[PDB]
């Protein structure tokens, strides 16, 4: 199966101006038995402002 | 600050106690995969001990005994000032959820509320923005009051400083 330990990504929010970046969110679905979930739950990217 | 570029720092405690003011474009985040029983309450407190400032209470539609006029609905409590229904995507204790709260301009406190159907997880999140009807002030705290929150996680953006070493707040020793 290989289930992802994070939920899927939310949509990118509106571009923040004039810094020129937007963000999107995920959440942890489960931690592994041997280690915490290491997939990202927050991401930023540059956008036009 | 705590990072060269904006990132969300996990808070190893039971609540997020921000030191200072909520700067615009910074945020506090609370997530969970669901909860076990009762209502889900996302709360915001302020100093002066401490006092409640605003609370979002969401009643599950999948719990027997919840009154019909509350099931599947969320309510915004302000301090008490009043309580009023708000349109949020959280409908069930079986839903995953995310609270992302920030100040849009250094005054108003608002939250983006996300919900995901655990039976249709590939469909993603539904989101609604709710104004908390209160203004930001120094040393706000954010947390959850619910029975059996699953995989509860707390974050504070790197431009904010949150308490991470107070055992009174459940911080990991």
């Amino acid at each position: 199966a290989g289930a992802s330990c994070t939920y899927v990504w939310s949509d990118w929010n509106k571009c923040v101006c004039p810094m020129g970046y937007q963000a999107r969110h995920a959440a942890v679905k489960f931690d592994y038995r041997n280690k915490p979930c290491d997939l990202p739950t927050f991401e930023t990217k540059a956008c036009s402002c | 600050s705590n990072a060269t570029f904006l990132e969300l720092v996990e808070v190893p405690c039971n609540s997020v106690h921000v030191q200072g003011v909520m700067t615009p474009n910074q945020m506090v985040k609370v997530t969970g995969a669901g909860w076990d029983n009762g209502v889900l309450e996302f709360y915001v407190t302020r100093p002066t001990s401490r006092s409640h400032l605003a609370s979002i209470m969401c009643y599950s539609k999948d719990i027997d005994g919840v009154p019909s006029d509350k099931a599947g609905k969320c309510f915004l409590k302000r301090f008490e000032i009043d309580e009023k229904e708000v349109s949020l995507p959280i409908k069930s204790h079986n839903d995953a959820f995310m609270f992302v709260c920030s100040s849009n301009d250094g005054s108003a406190l608002q939250c983006d509320v996300f919900a995901l159907d655990n039976t249709n997880s590939n469909d993603g999140w539904k989101v609604n923005t709710v104004d908390l009807g209160v203004s930001v002030s120094p040393d706000l705290a954010f947390g959850l009051t619910a029975d059996g929150v699953k995989v509860k996680k707390l974050y504070a953006s790197s431009g904010l400083t949150a308490i991470n070493d107070d055992p009174s707040l459940g911080c990991k020793a």
